[PDB]
DNA sequence: GGGGGGCGCCCGAACAGGGACT
DNA sequence: GTCCCTGTTCGGGCGCCC
């Protein structure tokens, strides 16, 4: 088969990230894998004058005796020369299958073959790092569905007209998969999918809450209660233009102790009626534009909770959500955030097919050292580490 | 020999050429080094002699090897270099000897004149044009001196390696440059059979492992370190006496310091890091701190101990033991069984501005981790003086994601704890002082200060001052004043930020003054409030601060 | 004495991103 | 906008290995 020429976007150069160091269990599985994709054509063993580099690690899936490469093609993604259905968002069940195989059956442009370089350390480095390349469309890079689209279409293609009201899309290596069927023919459904799919070679997105703030409820109110109070509104009225805070902050005159009760006047209290309704009504105005970044900001909130909001122009949040957990010993803040991510990442893609970039609150070395040990999907968000200003935390606590 | 190994293609970058730079002088000595030299690799084809259609040339030199009677051949192709295309270097750190399980029979060989076994792409030959003053050659081979030269090297090693390490999947081959330890479970005499086997597949490929260099009983040799059967152990360190120190007498003492403590428990370098702060050169002299002063002297002890280091069983656990030094220090001893170490370390990273204790150690348990995973591949077991109950508070308060890997206490002190706990709720019967800072951007004159309910004000004026620094200024303004139990209400997200991170050091002067009242209280509650929106009395300190 | 690649350690220079202010 | 303050990368010395 012919390959199709690719391109760099102009004034770019290929990847050149440095391997980071990765577990026993990971490099032997990789060291296991890439023997075999080597014994298949899938890779060739390449020198260092090759300049090129892009990081590689491993998944061990579920409960599995399998291992799944995972090459972060982050970068090169983002330097390679550049329909999503509406319908899907709303679905009692979607499965999420992993179509990368079919990949390795398109040969890659030899041109670009080379910007694709990756390389596998030795434990306690014992040798020089062994250097691969592609020879096929990699899983992960961004180019690999695109070019077997066509290909892609050909085979759903009866599946669908057999099956025109369950909704199949592909983003990267996954395949969603919709449908109103109850489970169970929801289910036999997917396998047939399955089936259809080896012959050529679960989520629930209506039940997704949305995160409203919220206003405390009280018989007592001291002084410092409405001053947490007025300030949480002053910055709600960035987002929601709708709130008023001047007879609240009338009761704050004078210079008075923080624990004096206050008894609210009717006027101050009828506002509070309204600022809590004004948090009802949905954020007006918020168009979701495909020319820039979806961000997600995550904040810690205690106890296991986590919120977020995704935003793509500061207070115009597209949505904004909550992400709950065990409450105990064994909590790994880590874990439950990378978690947080990965059911977030899930929820974008599902709703506008696109990836987030996050702004995480965790320092850059804890979360460098421990994600890849409780990720589980087969792409990788964009992030970038951000130490969040401790008043945000209390805007969203719930 | 050269090896038939397939060339490594390289180019220069894009509308470079070669190296035009004349040769320099070279000592008598050295020409004759030289040319005892080249007139052997010239009659091995390992370089040839070129003519008038060679216009490049690079300027070469030599040094005395380790065996002190041998001289080796450089040059300084800096200029080639930079005209050179990228690689990508395959050698992505150091083996060290705390990572090798125990071996029934070991054996340690150099490769013979290395690179000189390697021949060098053709294209590229004609840009290696040297001359030796008393002839012109150039090189057919990889010189050593190129930037291309150690990557194309070690590829090349690996290449020649892989259908003997297939063969022989259960020899271990630790290759670093043309040192070779090879490993093995075998009885003497079939493991010396095994050896032979790999010096005949090496001398197939034209390299020679000649027997001067082979190593056939312990203890051996290697990277630095000797190779006992049941222990290793670093060759000798030897620190500097000088009396007069300069930066780069200085710099070379941190190096042999930080060199030693991966196997000498309890070394320490802040004091004499401090030094080299603001030296604008190598050869800026320096006087020794009394702090310094001391603590060369402690690691100076230390050195005189006997230690080693055993080798590791991957059997049993890895446990890593961490513990305080002081000034945000930190030294580390992992372990499989008590007492024998694998190995050490230390941690002394100022990061932050502003920082506390819990945070150092969940960046010390952060470094041990990434390199327990190179050298073993997995991660340790801690032991770290920090209670489950303190962890756990500080875990609660703290707005990020932060965790530390399976550990147990130890009351080994001095045990890590927070010097200071903010409260959640503010104090009943505290007096509450609002307090606020302003500064003029042009002149640099502030003022900070503070209203309080029982009526109290107070203003105090500053000169070459921020405003951040005057909304800190006013906060400890507050402190001074205020009894053993404060409410403090600010409208500073700077300052509150700071503050709310519970820190007990810091690099300003000025928040290590408000971090001692905060350990001096019994109660301490700060609120925040957005400024200038009339909320009373943050409006009235306002008034007062605002007279700029 | 003048060269090279790797890792480590410290430092200061550069530059990025958020807050407060004119 | 600018100024201030804080965090990152990155290059420069030195240590060790070959
Ligand atoms: N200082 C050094 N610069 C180098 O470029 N090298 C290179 C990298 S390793 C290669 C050969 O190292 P060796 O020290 O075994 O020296 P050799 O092979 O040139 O000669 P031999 O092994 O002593 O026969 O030379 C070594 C150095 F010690």
């Amino acid at each position: 088969i012919e390959t199709v020429p690719v391109k760099l976007k102009p004034g770019m150069d290929g990847p050149k990230v440095k391997q980071w160091p990765l577990t026993e269990e990971k490099i032997k599985a990789l060291v296991e894998i890439c023997t075999e994709m080597e014994k298949e054509g899938k890779i060739s063993k390449i020198g260092p004058e090759n300049p090129y580099n892009t990081p590689v690690f491993a998944i061990k899936k579920k409960d599995s005796t399998k291992w799944r490469k995972l090459v972060d093609f982050r970068e090169l993604n983002k330097r390679t020369q550049d329909p999503h259905p509406a319908g899907l968002k709303k679905k009692k069940s979607v499965t999420v299958l992993d179509v990368g195989d079919a990949y390795f059956s398109v040969p890659l442009d030899e041109d670009f073959r080379k910007y694709t370089a990756f390389t596998i350390p030795s434990i306690n480095n014992e040798t020089p790092g062994i250097r691969y390349q592609y020879n096929v469309l990699p899983q992960g890079w961004k180019g690999s569905p695109a070019i077997f689209q066509s290909s892609m279409t050909k085979i759903l293609e009866p599946f669908r007209k057999q099956n025109p009201d369950i909704v199949i899309y592909q983003y990267m290596d996954d395949l969603y998969v919709g449908s109103d069927l109850e489970i169970g023919q929801h289910r036999t459904k997917i396998e047939e999918l399955r089936q259809h799919l080896l012959r050529w070679g679960e989520l629930h997105p209506d039940k997704w809450t949305v995160q409203p703030i919220v206003l405390p409820e009280k018989d007592s109110w001291t002084v410092n209660d409405i001053q947490k109070l007025v300030g949480k509104l002053n910055w709600a009225s960035q987002i929601y233009p709708g709130i008023k805070v001047r007879q609240l902050s009338k009761l704050l005159r004078g210079t008075k102790a923080l624990t004096e009760v206050i008894p609210l006047t009717e006027e101050a209290e009828l506002e509070l009626a309204e600022n809590r309704e004004i948090l009802k009504e949905p954020v007006h105005g918020v168009y979701y534009d495909p020319s820039k970044d979806l961000i997600a900001e995550i904040q810690k909130q205690g106890q296991g909770q986590w919120t977020y909001q995704i935003y793509q122009e500061p207070f115009k949040n597209l949505k904004t959500g909550k992400y709950a957990r065990m409450r105990g010993a064994h909590t790994n803040d880590v874990k439950q955030l990378t978690e947080a991510v990965q059911k977030i990442t899930t929820e974008s893609i599902v709703i506008w097919g696109k990836t987030p970039k996050f702004k995480l609150p965790i320092q850059k070395e804890t979360w460098e050292t421990w994600w890849t040990e409780y990720w589980q999907a087969t792409w990788i968000p964009e992030w970038e580490f951000v130490n969040t200003p401790p008043l945000v935390k209390l805007w969203y606590q719930l | 020999p050269i090896s038939p190994i397939e060339t490594v293609p390289v180019k220069l970058k894009p509308g470079m050429d070669g190296p035009k730079v004349k040769q320099w002088p070279l000592t008598e000595e050295k020409i004759k080094a030289l040319v005892e030299i080249c007139t052997e690799m010239e009659k091995e084809g390992k370089i040839s002699k070129i003519g008038p259609e060679n216009p490049y040339n690079t300027p070469v030199f030599a040094i005395k090897k380790k065996d002190s009677t041998k001289w080796r051949k450089l040059v300084d192709f800096r200029e080639l270099n930079k005209r050179t295309q990228d690689f990508w270097e395959v050698q992505l750190g150091i083996p060290h000897p705390a990572g090798l399980k125990k071996k029934k029979s070991v054996t340690v060989l150099d490769v013979g004149d290395a690179y000189f076994s390697v021949p060098l792409d053709e294209d590229f030959r004609k840009y290696t044009a040297f001359t030796i003053p008393s002839i012109r050659y150039q090189y057919n081979v990889l010189p050593q001196g190129w930037k291309g030269s150690p990557a194309i090297f070690q590829s090349s090693m690996t290449k020649i390696l892989e259908p003997f390490r297939k063969q022989n999947p259960d020899i271990v081959i630790y290759q670093y440059m043309d040192d070779l330890y090879v490993g093995s479970d075998l009885e003497i005499g079939q493991h010396r059979t095994k050896i032979e086997e790999l010096r005949q597949h090496l001398l197939r490929w034209g390299l020679t492992t000649p027997d001067k260099k082979h190593q056939k009983e312990p203890p051996f040799l290697w990277m630095g370190y000797e190779l006992h059967p049941d222990k290793w152990t670093v060759q000798p360190i030897v620190l500097p006496e000088k009396d007069s120190w300069t930066v780069n007498d200085i710099c070379k003492l941190v190096g042999k310091l930080n060199w030693a403590s991966q196997i000498y428990p309890g070394i320490k370098v802040r004091q004499l890091s401090k030094l080299l702060r603001g030296t604008k050169a190598l050869t800026e002299v320096i006087p020794l701190t009394e702090e310094a002063e001391l603590e060369l002297a402690e690691n100076r002890e230390i050195l005189k101990e006997p230690v080693h280091g055993v080798y590791y069983d991957p059997s049993k656990d890895l446990i890593a033991e961490i513990q305080k030094q002081g000034q945000g220090q930190w030294t580390y001893q992992i372990y499989q069984e008590p007492f024998k170490n694998l190995k050490t370390g230390k941690y002394a990273r100022m990061r932050g501005a502003h920082t506390n204790d819990v945070k150092q150690l969940t960046e010390a348990v952060q470094k041990i981790t990434t390199e327990s995973i190179v050298i073993w591949g997995k991660t340790p077991k801690f032991k770290l003086p920090i209670q489950k109950e303190t962890w756990e508070t500080w875990w609660t308060e703290y707005w990020q994601a932060t965790w530390i890997p399976e550990w147990e206490f130890v009351n080994t002190p001095p045990l890590v704890k927070l010097w200071y706990q903010l409260e959640k709720e503010p104090i009943v019967g505290a007096e509450t002082f609002y307090v606020d800072g302003a500064a003029n951007r042009e002149t640099k004159l502030g003022k900070a200060g503070y209203v309080t309910n029982r009526g109290r004000q107070k203003v105090v004026t500053l000169t070459d001052t921020t405003n951040q620094k005057t909304e800190l200024q006013a906060i400890y303004l507050a402190l001074q004043d205020s009894g053993l139990e404060v409410n403090i209400v600010t409208d500073s997200q700077y300052a509150l930020g700071i503050i709310q991170a519970q820190p007990d050091q810091s690099e300003s002067e000025l928040v290590n003054q408000i971090i001692e009242q905060l350990i001096k209280k019994e109660k301490v509650y700060l609120a925040w409030v957005p400024a200038h929106k009339g909320i009373g009395g943050n409006e009235q300190v306002d008034k007062l601060v605002s007279a700029g």
